[PDB]
């Protein structure tokens, strides 16, 4: 997983290094479940614009591996990702996302 | 045919306004079999006013599917035999057929004096009523119709029909989506204007796009979103082969080809000149929505 | 040609392009008998014909009255005064010349009244079973469920398939009965097993479903599901306005229920119109007939 | 409860008897929910016939306490269907001592 190959004190570095160099984005983590049979894409980390929608997040995955639950709760496809930022974004800074 | 209307009210709904039914204007776009089974819905809700908008003529097939025409009409153009239909049903209607073809997005400029002229037309018959009810059979006819509705703050009601499923669902005003902002929001049969849709479906749709009109009308309880007649959904949609409807609601889209702000105030600003280049240019609309910045931003994260 | 064609063409366009196992043949000649010319007849008309449905016999003893056609779809203002049946004929005619449409004036003799002509409705129910084993499904599109009864049973006896459609004020019922062969409830099996003006949009969503359950249910059943080309062929469809909801739902025949009932059946099958005239005037016959009877009596010494 | 007055020697005994004298009937102990507030049921032992369905087992307990118009009865913690026959539940959701345990609350 991502956590486990960066410690906290790196993650939340880039997180904040994100947020200075590209402040229109929004950093998103992305990795498919264990259940999961789908492909695992290609990358992990994106840096989604502020006005993205889930909806339009779920093509660029299903590009990029031929549902999008996240805590249990799969947001409406019209939800913005920075406005799933503002409710669900890790103390690092990160958005973690499952599939 | 009021006093089925008048016993509803104080021995069923004492609080149901039968008045703001009966004074409301209504325009149909598109006088199909849409149009034809709204129309008798409209008036058994005791609708005085209603005009039908159509640039078509009847077809053989038509009268079994469109509940206005009769075999004797075939090659009558649509709009005014549409509004005598209904006339001789009820002879007491303010029921009238306008001859329009609404410009379609996607396509050259056939005629653009004429059209210009149909743009107008359509612009003043839109800002006359109060509820436009959008029942043309293809994407292409609905842009147009949405942005002139919406910049007139007009409430639309939409009513689209697959092989075996509908969609009906009322606009948002200046707020909810419009009939464009799924699509650009979520990257098969419905409203395609090659799809042969199972009878039924036009009748179904037809019925609960009118209630969620009569419902909408009414006066909200405070602290809900319901009236005397029940909820006040955003979409409905219908399925046949499970026999279920699903409602749904969905906030407006930044940047909808349709609803956007700059959509709106490119209109506000430029007018026909904006309207003509949208029509022949489908990608500038998307350029001044700022879906074109979001559809490169989509492409270099794949 | 055209005539034909048009509608036939329509159809064919939808099967070949997106169901191609769809039999069209099989609704284009089913025969079919509305029981009422009414809001649910005219609506129920109008799509039987536009799925192709040749042949279409209507049943009503009503006159159009200056209120109906704003709610009746087959009907215009002059029409006023005119009997419904042979109308609603004549005017699925207009719409479509090669329709074998006809109208048959007759009154459904209804079940808790003492005959008014014991003669002529008896001949009214010889007419009512003739009509019914002449058809293949049978619309029971009656207000009363008084006159639900006797169209029941006929059609049960005749093993015909019957499609009830029902409204509430904001509410709709939608059911096909059960048949002889694990049996299904028919519209009369309900409330004796749970004992205790409409809103426009109600008929025109009851007529589309209850022709949309026909059409499916004609098709062949897929083996190990019940569905067909088409989809579900629930027994029970209940629709409701006010939260724009729609439920499936499915009952077993209930082997008391005053209609279907083995033993009315039996007594149906031994007397015909010697029973049915009993029953009509007696409906409190026909519960000890179907044994509901003893079960109220059950009732009682378990709740008093 | 029923089940906490009595204990299991007595219960099956008296069912095993109902078997004798009423062959055709299903012993029905019908108790309120510990929890919902509906008027408590004043008797709780019925001998149903086996062909009574669910729905008029509801309406006798709806006159059983005068309960004007909701009623939902449970057996083992599901809500049984309206068109089923107590024969039918009684097979599946019997009790040891002999005897059908359903509950009912608003
Ligand atoms: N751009 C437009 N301007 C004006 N009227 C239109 C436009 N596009 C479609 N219509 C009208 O809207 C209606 C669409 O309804 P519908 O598809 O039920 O009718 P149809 O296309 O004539 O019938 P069918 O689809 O069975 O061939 C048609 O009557 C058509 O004439
Ligand atoms: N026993 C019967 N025999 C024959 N036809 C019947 C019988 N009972 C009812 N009908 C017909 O069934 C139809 C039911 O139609 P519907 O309830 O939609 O409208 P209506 O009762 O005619 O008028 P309204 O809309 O004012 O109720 C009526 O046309 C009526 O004439
Ligand atoms: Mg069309
Ligand atoms: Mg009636
Ligand atoms: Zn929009
Ligand atoms: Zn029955």
């Amino acid at each position: 997983t991502f956590k486990s190959e960066y410690p906290f004190e790196k993650r939340k570095a880039e997180s904040e290094r994100i947020a200075d160099r590209f402040p229109n984005r929004i950093p998103v983590i992305c990795e498919k479940a264990e259940k999961s049979d789908i492909p695992e894409i290609d990358k992990r980390k994106y840096l989604v614009p502020a006005d993205l929608t889930v909806g339009q997040f779920v093509y660029v995955i299903r590009k990029r591996i031929m549902f999008i639950f996240v805590n249990d709760t799969l947001p409406p496809t019209a939800a913005l990702m920075s406005a799933i930022y503002q409710e669900h974004k890790d103390k690092d800074g990160f958005l973690y996302v499952t599939y | 045919v009021d006093l089925n209307l008048k016993l509803m009210k104080w021995r069923i709904l004492p609080d149901l306004n039968l008045d703001i039914i009966k004074n409301t204007k209504v325009l149909l776009l598109g006088a199909g079999t849409l149009g034809c089974y709204v129309s008798r819905a409209l008036i058994a809700w005791g609708v005085r006013k209603i005009t039908f908008v159509d640039n078509g003529t009847v077809s053989y097939s038509n009268p079994v599917r469109q509940a206005l025409y009769n075999f004797e009409d075939c090659g009558k153009p649509k709009a005014e035999l549409a509004a005598a239909s209904l006339k001789r049903i009820f002879p007491l209607m303010d029921a009238t057929g306008v001859k329009l073809s609404i410009p379609m997005i996607g396509h050259k400029l056939v005629n653009e004096e004429a059209q210009h002229k149909d743009f107008d037309r359509l612009r003043a018959l839109i800002k006359e009523h109060d509820i436009i009810f959008l029942l043309v059979d293809s994407r292409e006819s609905r842009w147009l119709p949405s942005l002139l509705s919406n910049i007139e703050n007009k409430t639309v009601i939409n009513a689209a029909l697959g092989f075996d499923s509908y969609l009906v669902m009322r606009h948002g005003n200046r707020q909810l989506g419009c009939y464009f902002c799924h699509d650009v929001v979520a990257p098969r049969t419905l409203d395609q204007m090659c799809t042969v849709t199972r009878p039924g479906v036009a009748m179904m749709a037809s019925s609960l796009a009118v209630e969620l009109m009569t419902s909408l009308l009414q006066t909200k309880y405070s602290g809900s979103e319901t009236t005397v007649l029940g909820d006040i959904p955003h979409q409905i949609r219908g399925f046949l082969h499970n026999f279920s409807i699903l409602k749904l609601e969905t906030p407006a889209y930044e940047h909808c080809p349709a609803c956007s702000p700059k959509v709106i105030e490119a209109f506000t600003d430029l007018g026909w000149e904006f309207v003509k280049k949208a029509l022949e240019h489908p990608l500038y609309l998307e350029e001044i929505s700022g879906l074109s910045v979001i559809k490169q931003e989509v492409e270099r994260l794949g």
